[PDB]
């Protein structure tokens, strides 16, 4: 007959740009986080903002935390497999400086290599939650309400979301928990001149890519950076 | 960061000088008590849930005052929380004698670790009679003067490392008053 | 800094977690070959007046061109800072010796090194082969021990290394 | 804390949003068995001194190896604070009867309970062989009402399952 | 979705944690009052060409402007979509009487409608109040049951709220 | 997997960074001491049908109550399946004395240990004194050599410290 | 990751194989030849910048065309990510010379390298070239066949780590193929 070459169309809710592609698409992107590990360790240290754990070991537990996360971004559903592939995209070009030939031109093909480079350039730099320390008590609370909004986004409505999940057992429910208090503290231990370098980073993930044309919603960076620290406009749904 | 090797180094950084040959004869006693050091630091890490055991269950021998309830220390998560601070100056305090310096011990936990206990309502008090225990049982185990457990050694004396372990617990008795 | 303690008790609080064995195996490799390690320190603190000199001129012989105005070199003021600068490099290269892993070189004498030099127009080629220069000056069995050059001479290609 | 005020009122502060009419009637259903839920608490507090002491001894019998010397029940020292930890335990469970959930449990005395007891060489499966033991030990139409031991025994057995 | 399931069995998967007794609470309201729910969605069922009808020119009453040309209202072809659009709100609203919150209203009809109407010159004025001429619209013990109009007047203003 | 090679290789690439000497040092600590490590490892497998059975009725003395029906020891069938665990256990242990860390131990027999057993009703406290029971039984210079009990001893108490 | 260490341990594991001294001996020439091992990865760490300097001129010396226009390999940034592949092949054998075991590379580096290259486009040809100038050169670096440079050894017999050396580096060029 026509030799079934009869071929209708199927959803697959992914990249679909090639199964080489896609097996390529990993390698790379570890090899970005192998980059930024690199920056995170560019004196050989395991750098203290980084706390992966507890005080009790808890890590292979943190791991089932992150292998859920590993799980949990793969079953996610159509939707939100396909709006963290274009918005990653251009943030991907809010997370480089410069605009070139290359860089994008991995990063608006291949998603998980934007994915890598909005968690692994911006680990390296001291911008994210839980690392920059709050002056006063003001400083914290508009630190607490802009995550507050954080929690709107990732739970939109009268549903919470399957991906702010954080644990599958009863022993990884209390290990998440003690897990941050630990890391919270460790902001605050761990030296007194990159703590100080992380409050004038603050202002260079939030003043130049997140809040462009508002000058209230920049000097909110540049007298409260640590509040502007933790609004983590990165959609990742957490 | 800075072993027992080299805190002659950067105070020698500080002249614009070098190491010597009249400064390194105490580390060439150093390197000479490779072994003697070793022979301390599996005596401890052997029985680590002895001593965390020892010193809490001691801690609530001498004060009742925690078990109460509204008290700081006598619920479950709580206590929990103990064993997680209970741990952790004998976790570096093996590092400031496996490096033989407490500058791995300074910056790791010492910072900001007083200021914190009073921002969590940890009254000190118990806490550094909770590291007097952990002082006094880890220098019978670097020695040979446990109770019952007996392990195997070579003769000789380790009153140095008993007087290297004995300006560790005072200093981190010092950071967290 | 940078040695093996910045390794494993780093790791483990990246980890959140205990000081297991892995923690505790790593600086058993420092024991066994400390004495190899530190009979090397003193030597170039017996010569940090001897070979600075030797290395400089032997420098300035493959780089003689220095001299002109409007140079690196174009009087003897730079090179009473010049003396200088190869002394502290050969200050760090001594404290690694004792730290064990490159600590005193990364965070103090090699980063940001390629964002000084040439802009204060020195050569950043004389700056390596001086170095180079001293890499190869070497006899193991008859300046040091056999045990002593070995650290020695790949923390100087290093340096050749950490430039590129 | 853990009610369903714990769920409502904070999932519509995080959706950040009104209390809606969701959230209006997750405690209709507290009104109409409240009743049911609390002539059950004071049944133990009229046995909270009656039920602590046929547990401990009923523990005891099918874990009789404690009275040795280096063990968890060395003196009656020991079993002074004994009845007093199956009591603690007790407390909470008349109080997660009025709060609806489990409200006082798991905040105060079930999370980080696999912290802490074979640590002090305290048996964990005698704690919750102890608490089985009074699990099934109920008569739903002859001690309390047919609608009050319910939410008892749901509580009980889930002593047992949050130290799974 | 949102309902007393997508608060429930969603927060012990947020919290990673079973379904404990105050997941199975909150459900027992649905039950004593699924009766006082459901005989309010087979009136604006037997109602639903009722008052789709009395409800548009009730607003066009008061929104008269909308029938000149280069408006919301030109032509009968509008007025032939705008029962269409009543009744969509409508149909949502009988459908949050049976999931319990308001399930279809907001993930469907409520998220992102003040980024349409306008943007296709449509008043918003108008919408909210002809739904707020819909919510005092009501007579509690004579058209339902008086457990029935409290779940259908808390809809309605909700979507005059919604909108703000 | 757990040893000085998942160290020091794992750590220069986790700097992006060549083996230097540092790496180079860690291994020879392995070297000096196999000898002392590796006549521990023919002795319990010289004794992996001697000690299984002595360990298993030394802890069934002190733990006695088990052979009743509903718990974790009813039968032999449990008791043909309780030999089987704590050989289990004894496997990894003389595979540790080969690798140096305690490699086979946490990524296969330790981690998850504390999210199994009481869940499966098996009481973890019986796991840790039937291993504290062959912790002590030991004799170092009659049994093995001296440099061979301090590996071997080292962990065992280990196991009730991964426990914790 | 996994080393001769751990190597005769995977398949006495997949056996339940206790382990006694049968196979022991083996290790036993891996724990004689600990200090020969050594002695081969540090010259080979000693001249890696003359490498990456010798083997991408020797390959842009047989084969000009990745230096024309529109080739592969011409332009500024586009060499400097010459030698940022080409460096860090040699840091990864490396680590497989002191393992006894290729295992670390074939993780962090031999998993689906070779169509991350033509989903780029390089040419596979030119990196089986430069991979055996790479193999050519570290083999007359192990011994003292080199032109000039000479190091100072202890003499003997090291052929059993040349014939490590090359069956590692085909295996990254198996790889690359
Ligand atoms: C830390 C670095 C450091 C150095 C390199 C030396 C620098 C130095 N090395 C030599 C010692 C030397 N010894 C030799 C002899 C040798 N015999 C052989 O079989 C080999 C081929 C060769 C080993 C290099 C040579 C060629 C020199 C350099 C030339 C010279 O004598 O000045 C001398 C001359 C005085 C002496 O012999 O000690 C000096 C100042 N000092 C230092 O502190
Ligand atoms: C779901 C929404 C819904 C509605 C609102 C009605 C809409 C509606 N309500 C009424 C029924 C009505 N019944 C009354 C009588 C009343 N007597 C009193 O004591 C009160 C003041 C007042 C309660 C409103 C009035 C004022 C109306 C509206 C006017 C009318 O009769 O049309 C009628 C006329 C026929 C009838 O009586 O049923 C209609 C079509 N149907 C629907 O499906
Ligand atoms: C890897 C673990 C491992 C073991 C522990 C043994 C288990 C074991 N140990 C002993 C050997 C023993 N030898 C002694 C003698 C001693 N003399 C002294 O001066 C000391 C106080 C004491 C060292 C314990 C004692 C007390 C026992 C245990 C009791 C017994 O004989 O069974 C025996 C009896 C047969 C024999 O003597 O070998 C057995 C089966 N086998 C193993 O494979
Ligand atoms: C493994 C995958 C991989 C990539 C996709 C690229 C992408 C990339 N480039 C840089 C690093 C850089 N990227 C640029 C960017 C540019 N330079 C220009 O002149 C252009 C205008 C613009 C696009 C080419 C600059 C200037 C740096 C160095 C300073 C910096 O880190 O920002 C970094 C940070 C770490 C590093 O230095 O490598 C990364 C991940 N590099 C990689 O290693
Ligand atoms: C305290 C820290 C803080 C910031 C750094 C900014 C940044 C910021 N803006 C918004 C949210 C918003 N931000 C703006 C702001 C702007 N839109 C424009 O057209 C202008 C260019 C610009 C400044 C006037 C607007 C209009 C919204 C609401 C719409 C939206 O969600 O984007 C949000 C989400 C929730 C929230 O409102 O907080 C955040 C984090 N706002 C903050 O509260
Ligand atoms: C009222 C309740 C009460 C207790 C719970 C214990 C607890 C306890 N132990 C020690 C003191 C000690 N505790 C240990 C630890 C141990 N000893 C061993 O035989 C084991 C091997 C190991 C536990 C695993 C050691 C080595 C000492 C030092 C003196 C000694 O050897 O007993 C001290 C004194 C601390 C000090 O002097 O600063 C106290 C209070 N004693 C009490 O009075
Ligand atoms: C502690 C870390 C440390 C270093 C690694 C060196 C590196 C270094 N050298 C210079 C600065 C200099 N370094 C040199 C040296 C030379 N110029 C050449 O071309 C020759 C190759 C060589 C002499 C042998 C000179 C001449 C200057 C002065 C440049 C000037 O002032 O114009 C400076 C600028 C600040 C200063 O003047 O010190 C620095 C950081 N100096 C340090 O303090
Ligand atoms: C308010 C919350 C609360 C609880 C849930 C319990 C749980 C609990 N029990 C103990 C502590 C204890 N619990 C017991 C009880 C027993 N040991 C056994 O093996 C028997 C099964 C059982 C007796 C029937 C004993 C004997 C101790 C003392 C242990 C010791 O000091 O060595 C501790 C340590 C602090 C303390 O001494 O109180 C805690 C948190 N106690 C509390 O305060
Ligand atoms: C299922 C969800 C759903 C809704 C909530 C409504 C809401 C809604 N209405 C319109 C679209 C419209 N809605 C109206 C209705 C009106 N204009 C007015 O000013 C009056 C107040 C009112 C009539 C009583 C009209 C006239 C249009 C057509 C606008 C146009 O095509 O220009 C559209 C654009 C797509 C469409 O044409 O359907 C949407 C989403 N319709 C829906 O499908
Ligand atoms: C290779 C890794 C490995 C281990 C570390 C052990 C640990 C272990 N034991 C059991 C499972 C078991 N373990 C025991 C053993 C005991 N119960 C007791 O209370 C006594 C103290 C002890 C006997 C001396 C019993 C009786 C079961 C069966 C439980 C049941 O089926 O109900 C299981 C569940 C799967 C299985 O049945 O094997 C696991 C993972 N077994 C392993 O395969
Ligand atoms: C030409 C192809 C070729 C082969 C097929 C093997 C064949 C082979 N394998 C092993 C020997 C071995 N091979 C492995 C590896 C494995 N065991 C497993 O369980 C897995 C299936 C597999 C990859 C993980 C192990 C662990 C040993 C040593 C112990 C054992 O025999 O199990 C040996 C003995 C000597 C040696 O170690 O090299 C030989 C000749 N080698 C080759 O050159
Ligand atoms: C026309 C372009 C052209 C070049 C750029 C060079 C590059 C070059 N070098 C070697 C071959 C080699 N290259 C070296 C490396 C070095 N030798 C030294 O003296 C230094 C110590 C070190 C550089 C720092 C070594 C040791 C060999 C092996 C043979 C030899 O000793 O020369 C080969 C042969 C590779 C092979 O056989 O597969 C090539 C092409 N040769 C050329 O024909
Ligand atoms: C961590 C740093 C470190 C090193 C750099 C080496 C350095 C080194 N190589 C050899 C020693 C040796 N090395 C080799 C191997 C070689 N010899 C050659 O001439 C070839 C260049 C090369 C082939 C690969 C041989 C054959 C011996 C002789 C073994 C002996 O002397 O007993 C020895 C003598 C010890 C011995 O092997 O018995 C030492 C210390 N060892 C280390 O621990
Ligand atoms: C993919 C999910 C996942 C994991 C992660 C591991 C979980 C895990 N992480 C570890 C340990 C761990 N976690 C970090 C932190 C972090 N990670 C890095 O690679 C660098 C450079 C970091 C600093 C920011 C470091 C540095 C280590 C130490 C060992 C290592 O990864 O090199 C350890 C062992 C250390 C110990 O024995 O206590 C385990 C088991 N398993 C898993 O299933």
């Amino acid at each position: 007959k026509f030799l079934g070459t009869l071929k209708r169309s199927k959803d697959p809710s992914g990249l679909r740009l090639g199964f080489y592609g896609r097996k390529a698409d990993d390698f790379m992107a570890r090899s970005i986080a192998m980059q930024a590990k690199a920056s995170a360790a560019g004196s050989g240290v395991y750098t203290t903002q980084c706390s992966e754990g507890a005080s009790k070991g808890m890590a292979e537990n943190a791991r089932t935390a992150s292998l859920a996360k590993q799980f949990r971004q793969a079953q996610r559903s159509a939707r939100e497999m396909s709006f963290d592939y274009y918005e990653g995209r251009k943030y991907a070009m809010k997370a480089v400086g410069h605009i070139c030939n290359y860089e994008e031109k991995i990063f608006q093909q291949y998603n998980k290599t934007a994915a890598a480079y909005v968690m692994g350039k911006q680990e390296t730099l001291l911008s994210c939650d839980r690392y920059a320390q709050p002056a006063n008590k003001a400083e914290e609370y508009i630190q607490k309400s802009v995550q507050m909004q954080m929690k709107k986004r990732s739970i939109p409505y009268g549903v919470y979301t399957t991906s702010c999940a954080d644990g599958t057992v009863k022993g990884m429910a209390e290990n998440a928990r003690v897990a941050k208090e630990s890391a919270n503290f460790r902001a605050r231990q761990m030296s007194a001149g990159a703590k100080a370098a992380a409050r004038f980073n603050a202002r260079r993930v939030a003043n130049d890519w997140h809040n462009n044309g508002c000058n209230y919603e920049e000097k909110l960076t540049s007298r409260f950076p640590a509040a502007a620290s933790s609004v983590r406009p990165t959609t990742n749904r957490y | 960061m800075l072993d027992a090797f080299s805190r002659v180094v950067v105070n020698s950084d500080a002249k614009a000088a070098y190491v010597g040959g009249s400064d390194l004869q105490a580390l060439k006693s150093f390197i000479a008590d490779g072994n003697k050091r070793l022979d301390a630091v599996n005596s401890i890490v052997s029985n680590a849930s002895c001593m965390v055991s020892d010193a809490v269950s001691g801690m609530i021998c001498e004060n009742p005052g925690l078990i109460s309830p509204g008290g700081n220390c006598y619920t479950n998560r709580r206590m929990a929380a103990c064993l997680r601070d209970g741990e952790i100056i004998l976790r570096y305090v093996s590092y400031a004698l496996l490096a033989g310096d407490a500058s791995v011990l300074e910056d790791r936990c010492l910072n900001g670790l007083k200021e914190t206990y009073i921002a969590l309502g940890v009254p000190t008090n118990s806490s550094i009679r909770a590291v007097s225990i952990m002082k006094a049982q880890a220098v019978a185990f670097i020695t040979n003067t446990a109770t019952e457990r007996k392990m195997s050694f070579a003769a000789g004396d380790c009153t140095s490392l008993a007087s290297e372990v004995a300006s560790y617990f005072d200093r981190v008795g010092a950071a967290i008053s | 800094m940078k040695s093996v303690i910045t390794t494993v008790v780093s790791a483990a609080d990246a980890a959140g977690r205990f000081p297991s064995n892995s923690d505790l195996e790593s600086i058993q490799g420092n024991i066994q070959r400390s004495a190899a390690r530190l009979e090397a320190a003193e030597k170039l603190a017996g010569n940090h007046e001897a070979v600075v000199k030797e290395a400089g001129d032997a420098c300035f012989a493959k780089y003689a061109y220095l001299k002109n105005p409007g140079e690196a070199g174009e009087n003897q003021e730079k090179i009473n800072k010049c003396y200088r600068d190869v002394d502290h490099y050969m200050r760090l290269v001594n404290y690694c010796l004792v730290v064990g892993g490159t600590g005193p070189l990364d965070e103090w004498g090699i980063a940001g090194a390629r964002e000084v030099y040439r802009t204060l127009n020195l050569p950043t080629s004389a700056y390596v082969a001086s170095i180079a220069y001293t890499r190869d000056r070497l006899c193991v069995p008859r300046d040091m021990s056999a045990q002593a050059g070995v650290e020695f001479s790949a923390y100087l290609d290093y340096l050749i290394n950490a430039l590129s």
